[PDB]
């Protein structure tokens, strides 16, 4: 929980234990505390490197569901443009051989 | 307390007419034919003069009956008075630009519809004067 | 004995929290000279062109901050630790508790 | 932002500016009182559309001026939180930009401007140009902001606003 | 609408009072002393109470009596609908 790390107020979840976290898009999490501490003193951009936010593609959920960083990116990257290749594929295959390359 | 994103008006402005420049401008410029062909004996002021050129600084609309078609597209819809004159003064050219100027429009209608509403204000858009 | 000590623990925690949010949003502009605290919605008027710095009222002369010791853009991670502090000295009385 | 509304005031006639036509004096007093200020309800009262209605005289003891309630029709312009509009920038220095919307002054503080456009204390015309030079945000430029907090004061209204937002710059 | 009831029935009697006679005197006496356009014709004259006294007779004084009625509603009344008393 704590050794992720935190942006901007870095005292939040020691504060309380059932917290509103929130996702985006590049591969962050941040906290429902971080949300509006940026917006009053700049807008959405990435405490690292640069990742505008401009609509609300924040995902709130305070059952904490980001909990290892390895395994919340791979379920996003499939359901963008892979989980469409689900059906061009069959349409053109013959074996459980290709479908190897995909996993 | 107000709030433009969220849609908190107080009870005096949740109902009123909103304006755009072209508007303002073409009613600034009935005042000023006033000035030209009577100027009775008394003469106006700088801030009327700083006004009307900020008008046709940020103006894109010409006509009269073109600015009234722009506003009427833009309220069939499930939308506001406030995000009406977001749409029409600023002219939005993408779907996704649109939503990046209010809030409260992403939780509304999809995209599918709103890509043609902007047809029709990119058309009547006087790119030159 | 149970609630009146969860009584407490709410009101501690929330005290540090209402006296931080209350004290970062104040002001910033203060003149050295004849000390008056000003705000961060005059400087529209209190700037001078003709130098490209800020100015005062009744008086030219040059203001600078605004005593540092609220949390400001460096000042506020020093005061936000501090609460961060209670839970290793209260973690043996509230893991006993929980 | 640009509304119309309907404003009532009460104007007050000098005893002696009566002339032939009574209406036509107060008509014309009217433009030369009520445009160009601002009041923490309606707005800045730029200009006076149709004439409503025109009250009769009231007169009380004591003031020796005579009362008509004109009702009327004036744009107003009152600024919210969260209007996106466009500026133009008048002034900028170090510590913030200043920029103006038309009769309304901005604020932009530092915090909300991003490091890539670092402020450059060595040229003459103050900018807040990029590392690479892309863009140049100078005196007198057609720039966007976001109102972040409104203010009335006598006439001239504050309103602080912010550039840290995305699809702004030079519009 | 709803007040002014006197382009109906009117109960009092189309005669001047003497509080009536005090305002219209004091009023147009000042309004004149701060350069007003005289109704009349002025023969030759500075004293401002004269001045007002005269234009009463003449009932060329152009203001309208609005008595109040104390249950709410209110009529009105003009000068030449009402003859002064002496
Ligand atoms: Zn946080
Ligand atoms: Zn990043
Ligand atoms: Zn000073």
């Amino acid at each position: 929980m704590d050794d992720q790390g935190c942006p901007r107020c870095k005292t939040t979840k020691y504060r309380n234990p059932s917290l509103k976290l929130m996702v985006n898009v590049c591969g962050h999490t941040l906290c429902e505390s971080c949300v509006d501490l940026l917006f009053v003193r700049g807008a959405g951009n990435c405490p690292e490197c640069g990742t505008p936010l401009r609509k609300s593609n924040f995902r709130v959920q305070l059952f904490e569901d980001p909990t290892v960083d390895k395994e919340v990116e791979i379920r996003k990257k499939v359901l963008k443009i892979y989980n469409k290749r689900e059906e061009d594929f069959p349409s053109l295959r013959e074996y459980n051989d290709f479908l190897e390359e995909v996993e | 307390e107000e709030d433009a994103s969220q849609l908190i008006f107080p009870k005096e402005f949740e109902t009123a007419e909103t304006l755009l420049n072209s508007e303002v401008h073409m009613l600034l410029e009935h005042r000023k034919q006033q000035n030209e062909s009577a100027e009775d004996e008394q003469e106006l002021s700088e801030v009327f003069m700083k006004t009307l050129n900020y008008t046709a600084r940020f103006s894109r609309f010409k006509n009269r009956e073109t600015i009234a078609s722009v506003r009427s597209l833009l309220l069939q819809k499930k939308l506001h008075k406030f995000e009406l004159a977001c749409l029409a003064n600023l002219c939005p050219e993408t779907a996704e630009e649109s939503k990046a100027l209010i809030p409260s429009l992403e939780g509304r209608f999809e995209d599918e519809e709103l890509q043609q509403i902007l047809d029709d204000i990119q058309t009547k858009r006087s790119f030159q004067y | 004995l149970v609630n009146v000590v969860k009584y407490k623990l709410d009101h501690m925690r929330r005290r540090i929290e209402t006296d931080e949010r209350d004290s970062t949003n104040r002001a910033s502009f203060k003149c050295p000279v004849c000390s008056s605290t000003f705000t961060d919605l005059e400087a529209n008027q209190l700037f001078d062109p003709m130098t490209g710095t800020f100015r005062c009222t009744f008086c030219h002369t040059e203001v600078e901050e605004d005593e540092s010791a609220m949390p400001k853009k460096d000042a506020r991670t020093l005061l936000a630790r501090f609460n961060e502090q209670i839970e290793p000295i209260y973690a043996l009385l509230r893991e006993t508790e929980d | 932002m640009f509304y119309h509304i309907s404003l009532e005031h009460e104007i007050l006639l000098h005893p002696r500016y009566f002339g032939p036509n009574l209406l036509n004096t107060v008509k014309q007093k009217l433009f030369t009182e009520v445009e160009g200020t601002c009041t923490g309800k309606y707005g800045f009262v730029i200009a006076v559309t149709t004439i409503d209605n025109i009250g009769a005289g009231v007169i009380q003891p004591g003031r020796g001026f005579v009362l008509y309630p004109v009702k009327y029709k004036a744009i107003v312009f009152r600024p919210f939180k969260g209007e996106v509009v466009d500026a133009v920038v008048t002034q900028v220095n170090k510590v913030g930009l200043f920029t103006e919307i038309g009769p309304m002054s901005c604020f932009i503080s530092r915090h909300s401007i991003p490091s890539e456009m670092e402020f450059d204390p060595n040229s003459n015309p103050p900018c807040y140009k990029t590392m690479d030079e892309d863009i140049v945000i100078q005196q007198d430029d057609e720039i966007r902001l976001k109102i972040v907090g409104t203010r009335v004061d006598k006439n001239d209204i504050f309103a602080i606003g912010s550039l840290m937002d995305d699809y702004l710059g030079l519009v | 609408g709803e007040r002014p009831q006197a382009n109906q029935k009117r109960i009092t009697t189309p005669y001047m009072t003497k509080y009536e006679r005090a305002r219209v005197l004091g009023t147009r006496a000042l309004q004149i002393a701060m350069c007003a356009p005289v109704m009349v014709e002025l023969e030759g004259e500075t004293d401002p109470l004269l001045i007002a006294m005269k234009e009463l007779k003449a009932r060329k004084i152009p203001i309208i009596i609005r008595r109040y009625l104390p249950d709410g509603s209110y009529e009105d009344w003009g000068v030449d609908e009402l003859i002064i008393t002496d």
